[PDB]
RNA sequence: ACUGCAGGGGAGACUGGAAUUCCUGGUGUAGCGGUGGAAUGCGCAGAUAUCAGGAGGAACACCGGUGGCGAAGGCGGGUCUCUGGGCAGUAACUGACGCUGAGGAGCGAAAGCGUGGGGAGCGAACAGGAUUAGAUACCCUGGUAGUCCACGCCGUAAACGGUGGGUACUAGGUGUGGGUUUCCUUCCUUGGGAUCCGUGCCGUAGCUAACGCAUUAAGUACCCCGCCUGGGGAGUACGGCCGCAAGGCUAAAACUCAAAGGAAUUGACGGGGGCCCGCACAAGCGGCGGAGCAUGUGGAUUAAUUCGAUGCAACGCGAAGAA
């Protein structure tokens, strides 16, 4: 039952998932369908086979909130990271500009140790 | 094999009906060197093709195949600890190949009393999109079209 | 001593931003998380996500390198206060005051110990899931000590260049860090030449068992120091000294073996790499494994079941003829 015309989707694609949410400027959620949403569960969910049906999945409910157009914010070492700026394309949303917003740290939180696989 | 592709053989027309895809049918059927059996076999049933539509058989024949040419087969492959299936597509000279010996392979074990009649009723079930052979052209489909995620293994 | 110069060398106080975690609140709703694949776990009592605000601790992206500093251990967010050492130039000053150093004294990564703060992330122990014949492991989800600060103790590392310190000498080539100084010199090129001090690679004489070292020596010589004398037993016992403890330092013998080692050579092997083949797999068609019979074999039986063949490469094989 909202209505905005301009929006932002954020796409955080990491390992073993990819969630696609879509907000207004202020930052608040329209609609957020991600891999296991669409049905997944397991391994399947980081190909880029489910990145580009959680990105339709958002992309064609944002616009039942009136959405259309967004900006794009990934971020995440993903595999899923530009087949879900090409299928927000291609389900009425115009994209505008891409930034990456990956956190960064100044080294500062010490990693996990490293896996003897 | 290792040093690159072999040959391909060349088929003859058949002398009744003027089609190669008439005489790539009788070797499906075929048995034993039995090859005048197997002529008898084909030439009786789609003779018996024309006494339930009255078009030229061959106009059959053509349309049952292509409702039981997959174009995206299911090629396994195993990647670590898990194995799983690869679709990928089909080119055109396998598609006539696994068309023709689902009917001859389905045909063989229909219920009626002859092979002429198991293999006409089989030809005009596939023309309407009916039969068993028409079955395993979307169980294949199903199957490769419910691992998309892993199109990216092409080898 | 004077004059210049380079630097994460040290100690103290105040302080800066990104990110991780939790808390309060908004939007939102059904999954998030994790793996080779999964589950445990979190969530549906509103998680993950996403924006705003706040609390707190630790570490300091880019600069950052093959580079700088320190006796070694080690040292990088910023600024301020105190402070150690080195290099070059001048040749002003003292006039062998130099080198090494048995015992001794100080410093000495990490883990650990004592009392007191702090505790975000990581994470010995531990708990659950998984894998497995088992899995007290690898993998996953949690998680205490510890990691951090103040003050003490401990005194050990493959503390490594597996190479003690001082000095003199013995072809060069080429990078680079810190100075000083003549020439076409201000035509800028901060290029070239010379010279002192570091730090690398490559290389002749020379040395070495070989690999390799080679003006930063493992070369040619001199001075002082520690150490070795076959492998185990053993850096263990006993005695002593030190420590709050863990334990450290000094350090044997009986007994036992005829070896233990170093570098390199040829092969073979690898759940190492590269390229290449085969009915090796894949793509196909027909079988064997279940039935009944023929035949050979194992075993058992028998007075005897004559002998030989035994993974591929024995088993319709020696037998192309056992009444
Ligand atoms: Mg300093
Ligand atoms: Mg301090
Ligand atoms: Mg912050
Ligand atoms: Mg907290
Ligand atoms: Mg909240
Ligand atoms: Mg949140
Ligand atoms: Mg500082
Ligand atoms: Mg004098
Ligand atoms: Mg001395
Ligand atoms: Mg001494
Ligand atoms: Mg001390
Ligand atoms: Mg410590
Ligand atoms: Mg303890
Ligand atoms: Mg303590
Ligand atoms: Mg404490
Ligand atoms: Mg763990
Ligand atoms: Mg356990
Ligand atoms: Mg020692
Ligand atoms: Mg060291
Ligand atoms: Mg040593
Ligand atoms: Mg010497
Ligand atoms: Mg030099
Ligand atoms: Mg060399
Ligand atoms: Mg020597
Ligand atoms: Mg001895
Ligand atoms: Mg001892
Ligand atoms: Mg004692
Ligand atoms: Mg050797
Ligand atoms: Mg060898
Ligand atoms: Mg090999
Ligand atoms: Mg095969
Ligand atoms: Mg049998
Ligand atoms: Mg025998
Ligand atoms: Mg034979």
């Amino acid at each position: 039952k909202k209505n905005v015309p301009h929006g932002a989707a954020h796409i955080k694609s990491t390992f073993n998932n990819t969630i696609v949410t879509i907000t207004d400027p202020q930052g608040n959620v329209i609609a957020w369908a991600s891999s296991g949403h669409v049905g997944f569960k397991g391994s399947r969910k980081s190909t880029p086979f489910a990145a580009q049906l959680a990105a339709e999945n958002a992309a064609r409910k944002a616009q039942d909130h009136g959405v259309r157009k967004v900006d794009v914010f990934v971020k995440g070492p993903g595999s899923g990271r530009e087949t879900a700026i090409r299928s927000l394309q291609a389900a009425g949303l115009e994209v505008g500009a891409i930034s990456d917003v990956t956190p960064q740290p100044h080294n500062g939180v010490r990693p996990p140790k490293r896996r003897r696989v | 094999p290792r040093k690159g592709p072999a040959p391909k053989r060349p088929l003859v027309n058949d002398p009744v009906y003027g089609s190669q895809l008439v005489t790539q049918l009788v070797n499906k059927v075929l048995l034993k060197g039995k090859k005048s059996l197997a002529e008898r076999i084909v030439y009786g049933a789609l003779e018996q093709a024309r006494d339930k539509t009255g078009t030229d058989p061959v106009i059959t024949l053509k349309r049952a195949l292509d409702n039981v040419k997959p174009a995206l087969e299911v090629r396994s492959r195993r990647v670590g600890g898990a194995t799983y299936q690869v679709p990928v597509e089909v080119r055109p000279d396998r598609s006539t190949t696994l068309a023709l010996r689902w009917l001859v392979g389905y045909s063989r074990q229909r219920r009626e009393k002859t092979m002429i009649e198991r293999l006409a009723n089989e030809i005009l079930d596939a023309s309407n999109g009916l039969g068993a052979s028409v079955k395993r052209r979307e169980d294949t489909h199903k199957m490769a079209e419910a691992n998309r995620a892993f199109a990216h293994y092409r080898w």
